[PDB]
Order: C-alpha cells, then sequence, then structure tokens
RNA sequence: AGCGUGUGCCUACCCUACGCCGGCAGGCGCGGGUAACCCGUUGAACCCCAUUCGUGAUGGGGAUCGGGGAUUGCAAUUAUUCCCCAUGAACGAGGAAUUCCCAGUAAGUGCGGGUCAUAAGCUUGCGUUGAUUAAGUCCCUGCCCUUUGUACACACCGCCCG
RNA sequence: AGCAGAGUGGCGCAGCGGAAGCGUGCUGGGCCCAUAACCCAGAGGUCGAUGGAUCGAAACCAUCCUCUGCUACCA
C-alpha cells in the first residue's frame, strides 16, 4: 500500500464510509453496504476453517519490522473476500502448480483473491497448421 | 397548426422537435424509453404531442424533475446507479457524465488489475462466453509450400 | 492412520450410482430407474416389460 | 386445448391451491394430493377486438457492456441461474452451391417428458392454426431383373503402356 | 537533349473522358470418396507536384519535376 484518495481523503471514501470505521465495524454493519453476493458467502458460512489463513496474516503483519511488509501466507484457496483487516497482508495463491504473491490494498476489498492471480497463459498464435482448413491432405 | 419551433439544442445532444416527446428524449444517453414515460408523468405533461410543441418554461421543468429523481419521489431502484462504488450514494447519469464515470471503473479495474481489466485491455470478452468461434475481424490463414 | 476420506457428496452426479456395478456416466433416474440403458435392453424381455410397439 | 407428470423415491428429496408482504426476482403463514379423488372444469400461445407508432437502421433488431437486487449450494471468480435500470452493434433478404417435404401433410405457434441441488437455443412426444403444387418420369443421383462384352476377382477407388 | 511511357489499391503489365483496368498470383469457399481440371469470393487507399473547365480527375485538358524506353549531345 502506498496509495492515496482510494478509501481516504478527496475523492473516494468507501460507499460514504472511510477505511477507519469498516476496520471497527462488526461483520454485520459491513455486509449491509451493497454488494450483494459478499451477503451470502458471511450470513451463511460463519467461518468453515478459514480461521487458518485469518490468524496468521495478523501474526506476521504484527510480527513483521516497521515500514517493511511480511513474508507469505500461502494457500490453495482462491475464495475468500478481501476484507479491511486483510489488507498490508502478501499473500500467495496456488494456480495449478504456481504460487503467484500479490500484496492487498484497500482497493481490492470485496473482490475475491482468485481474481489477482490468473491461471493460464493470454495466448499467442500461431500459424495456422496443417489439416486447419479443406486443403490439408496428401503425401505419398 | 403550431408552427412554432421544430429542431432545438438541450443539454449535451440535440433532440428534434420532429418526434414525440418521450421518443425524442431518448436520444439523451443514460435515458431509456422506460426512464421518460416516467419522468414526463411525474411533470404532469402530454406525451401526445410532439417535442417541438414543449414551451420553454416546460423543458426547463423537465431537467429538474430529472437530475433530482429522489426528491420528486421516483423510487432508488428505478435509477441507473444505486452505491455508485466509493461515492456512497445512489445517481443517476447523464451524457456526457456517463462517459466519465464508464472510463472510471475500466481504469479502476486495471489499478487493482484484476481479470476484468486484463480482459479488457486484451480486447476480449468480459463475461462467461466462447472465443472460439465467436469474433472474426481475421480469418486470412494459409499452410502450404 | 488419516482424518479424512470423503468430502461433501449430497446431490450432483456423484451422489447417485447405477447398478452395473456402481457405475456413472449414464445419468438416470427415471420413474425409480437407478438401472443402466444397456441392461435395461436386455432386460426387456425380463419383467418389468415386454415389448408391443 | 392436449400427451403427461407429481412428496411417502437414493440416503433427503415433490407438485402446488389459498392468506399475508414486495415493482420484480422472491419471502412468509397455512392446507390438499399414493393421484378420473389434490394441483387442474389444466381459465397456454399463435389467432381475435380497440388504441399508439409511420417507411425513418425508426419505437425494426437486441448483440456488446456498466451498476444494483434475489435464488440454489460446502463453495458461484473465467460473470451457475433469475430479476431491475442504463448502454443500443451487425443486420434493410442474402454468391458459388445445397437440404427436406404429397394431407390434418408442409409452414407458423405453444406445452409435457428426458438430463436436473441450481439451468434448454438440444432431443423425444403432444395439441392448436393450417396452404401452394403433383396424380408424373428415368434427365440427373441411385436401386431391382434379364441380355451382352471384359486383359477385372484386393472386383473400375480395377488393370496396364512408353 | 528530340520523341515515347509511367510516377499502384496484392503482384506484373499500366486501361479509358465514372474512383483499381487487364493478365496473373496468393488466401478462402464450392464440386468430387479424394486430387487435378472447372466454378465462385477477396484487399485501410487525390495513383510525383502546381493549375483550369468540371458533378468529379492516374484517368478531361494544361503548366513543372523525376525515373526509365528509343534516338542521342550539351557537359
Amino acid at each position: 500500500v502506498e496509495q492515496k484518495k482510494k478509501r481516504t481523503f478527496r475523492k473516494f471514501t468507501y460507499r460514504g464510509v472511510d477505511l477507519d470505521q469498516l476496520l471497527d465495524m462488526s461483520y454485520e454493519q459491513l455486509m449491509q453496504l451493497y454488494s450483494a453476493r459478499q451477503r451470502r458467502r458471511l450470513s451463511r458460512g460463519l467461518r468453515r476453517k478459514q480461521h487458518s489463513l485469518l490468524k496468521r496474516l495478523r501474526k506476521a503483519k504484527k510480527e513483521a519490522p516497521p515500514m517493511e511488509k511480511p513474508e507469505v501466507v500461502k494457500t490453495h484457496l482462491r475464495d475468500m473476500i478481501i476484507l479491511p483487516e486483510m489488507v498490508g497482508s502478501m499473500v500467495g495463491v496456488y494456480n495449478g502448480k504456481t504460487f503467484n504473491q500479490v500484496e492487498i490494498k484497500p482497493e481490492m476489498i470485496g473482490h475475491y483473491l482468485g481474481e489477482f492471480s490468473i491461471t493460464y497463459k493470454p495466448v499467442k498464435h500461431g500459424r495456422p497448421g496443417i489439416g486447419a482448413t479443406h486443403s490439408s491432405r496428401f503425401i505419398p | 397548426p403550431e408552427k412554432f419551433q421544430h429542431i432545438l439544442r438541450v443539454l449535451n445532444t440535440n433532440i428534434d422537435g420532429r418526434r414525440k416527446i418521450a421518443f425524442a428524449i431518448t436520444a439523451i444517453k443514460g435515458v431509456g424509453r422506460r426512464y421518460a414515460h416516467v419522468v414526463l408523468r411525474k411533470a404532469d405533461i402530454d406525451l401526445t404531442k410532439r417535442a417541438g410543441e414543449l414551451t420553454e418554461d416546460e423543458v426547463e421543468r423537465v431537467i429538474t424533475i430529472m437530475q433530482n429523481p429522489r426528491q420528486y419521489k421516483i423510487p432508488d431502484w428505478f435509477l441507473n446507479r444505486q452505491k455508485d462504488v466509493k461515492d456512497g450514494k445512489y445517481s443517476q447519469v447523464l451524457a456526457n457524465g456517463l462517459d466519465n464515470k464508464l472510463r472510471e471503473d475500466l481504469e479502476r479495474l486495471k489499478k487493482i488489475r484484476a481479470h476484468r481489466g486484463l480482459r479488457h485491455f486484451w480486447g476480449l470478452r468480459v463475461r462467461g462466453q466462447h472465443t472460439k468461434t465467436t469474433g472474426r475481424r481475421g480469418r486470412t490463414v494459409g499452410v502450404s509450400k | 492412520q488419516q482424518l479424512y476420506w470423503s468430502h461433501p457428496r449430497k446431490f450432483g452426479q456423484g451422489s447417485r450410482s447405477c447398478r452395473v456395478c456402481s457405475n456413472r456416466h449414464g445419468l438416470i433416474r427415471k420413474y425409480g430407474l437407478n438401472m443402466c440403458r444397456q441392461c435395461f435392453r436386455q432386460y426387456a424381455k425380463d419383467i418389468g416389460f415386454i415389448k408391443l410397439d
């Protein structure tokens, strides 16, 4: 985090309230801020051993030197709502083999982890091949 | 009868007096036909005549009833935008401000650099759609020697 | 040993099984089937049906 | 209007009337149905009757795309599905070619079943509206029978010459 | 320098007073069990400059420049 004017100040407070209020809110007040799909995941779910992640983040954030980010906490979980408390941590997210590391911004809140790590090569081409049409055939 | 005036200019788009009132107004972006048949009735005027038959006094009221819809008791769900996101309110966006707002949300999703902004910048479909047989601009491919 | 061996199967194509051997792929439910379409044919003679049309 | 279908089944699940709340998706309270018994006297679409639009890429077309609301699930991101507002593209009757069809038939139009925790532009059946053209021929494509010719029998997609 | 041609819109040749003309090629489609032959479909765009008539100009007509073809000299 090194941004400005994306969740406080002139230009942008997160739906009319700063980050500072969010951290003191419970999930209950927080979810009522419009983002419909989020509200399912909280009201139904209520912690199905996401315990393992959220303690490591706070822990590592605490022990890390001031003006320096922690190491990483890794996940195979690509699903979990990005939240204000999570911000400032650094998380590696499993793809099919690779843990792509990302810094968490206060501007990413509401989204999932898995949107910030891709799981395919964008694509290049190409040079059409042989049978790539109604012409390829014959040899002997 | 009624030779008084025809084509005119209003905010950001030129609106003809040739067409009926509701349908004339739709040309302005952020206003569909569904949005206009409401706003005319809140203004309590005919929609059964042409747009060139409105007076200046009348059309002055139209834009006020349009741009403060909550204060003239058009419901929140009936707006374009409910809690924009990071602005904190219900809003109604019209022609040249719509584009400015739109370009921000594109920029935002490449700022965070989600899956969205990458698909935008690459010029590929955002939503769940196959691109294998969808598109073409391109198709000239050869392989012989 | 282990503390897991399973994960929720409660709906979908994996929580029902067809009676060949516990075969699948060949999604089947009809009128209380649970009976595989390949073998259904072999039980055209057997009772449940005789072909008439 | 018709063929059907429906919880008590697989392991956790059906079809819904009625009352109440919401613009809508939907929520909530009660009741029936093992079914010619309850949903359902299946109060469906095209069609029919009256307004509005006017030859204009138009209010035809609804692709693309932004924001928001619901439902299923252990989980919905590369948007499961559904709803609301906004955005408004190609396309103005289609080359060379080619498919299918003879009477409740073609075509138009809706519905049930199948897969199904959530979900048909598919497939399988069913009703509804309902023409034009033919009553023939071997021209093309192909098939049956006889006669004839053959260097073919891996059978003309054959064999074979410089 | 005398005469002639041209100054691409894929190629090569450059067709005429209506914005690619001809020939060819490449790429794709069609026909066929398949190939050849045969039949169709393409492609961002004052076509060196300065002007006039013109609805318009590689193309209707001029004034200039350059490159080449044939002829051929000033240097």
